[PDB]
């Protein structure tokens, strides 16, 4: 009826605690936001 | 959008009138407080002595 109610965070993910890698992760767009938004949309309809 | 957690969440939504829910704006991260460096006793001491 339902799976682990997982949530992951790109930046922290894609770059560790160095900021540069952050800042040059910033000019590929809106992907880490989206692809926020499907996690906590799955988590959402775990939850439904 | 750094004056108030409702501000935060303002800007993360991109709206001004936010409804009931719960929204994620940001990440908490505990900043280390200090660097702490362990080695064991040296014992390759030049022959002074
Ligand atoms: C041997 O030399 C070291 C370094 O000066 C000294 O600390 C130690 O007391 C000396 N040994 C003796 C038996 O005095």
């Amino acid at each position: 009826v339902s799976m682990t109610k997982t949530s992951v965070d790109c930046t922290m993910y894609i770059c560790g605690d160095s900021t540069e890698c952050s800042n040059l992760l910033l000019q590929y767009g809106s992907f880490c936001t989206q692809l926020n938004r499907a996690l906590t949309g799955i988590a959402v309809e775990q939850d439904k | 959008c750094a004056l108030d957690p409702l501000s935060e969440t303002k800007c993360t939504l991109k709206s001004f009138t936010v409804e009931k829910g719960i929204y994620q704006t940001s990440n908490f991260r505990v900043q280390p407080t200090e660097s702490i460096v362990r080695f064991p006793n040296i014992t390759n001491l030049c022959p002074f002595g």
